[PDB]
């Protein structure tokens, strides 16, 4: 714990589908949570996972 | 017309089928926030009032 902010500890908010046991995932592809295709880094229903 | 915060409308909804997809997949809205339940599975989960 650091008062200045040790926010290098990152974790997955949500995933397209649940992963099988002992299946590490490192991909950082922007997930789409809507009908519109996910275009660019950011967009509607496009969030960093 | 929408009343301001002085007298906020408290509309009651029951005894009907609710299609949250239309509001979920509409670009005519600014913000849509809630963590109590994932908005994707609103339609399948039922409610009383």
């Amino acid at each position: 714990s650091k008062v200045g902010g040790n926010y290098n500890y990152r974790y997955r908010l949500f995933r397209k589908s649940n992963l099988k046991p002992f299946e590490r995932d490192i991909s950082t592809e922007i997930y789409q949570a809507g009908s519109k295709p996910c275009n660019g880094v950011e967009g509607f229903n496009c969030y960093f996972p | 017309r929408f009343a301001s915060v002085y007298a906020w409308n408290r509309k009651r909804i029951s005894n009907c089928v609710a299609d949250y997809s239309v509001l979920y997949n509409s670009a005519s809205f600014s913000t849509f926030k809630c963590y109590g339940v994932s908005p994707t599975k609103l339609n399948d989960l039922c409610f009383t009032n």
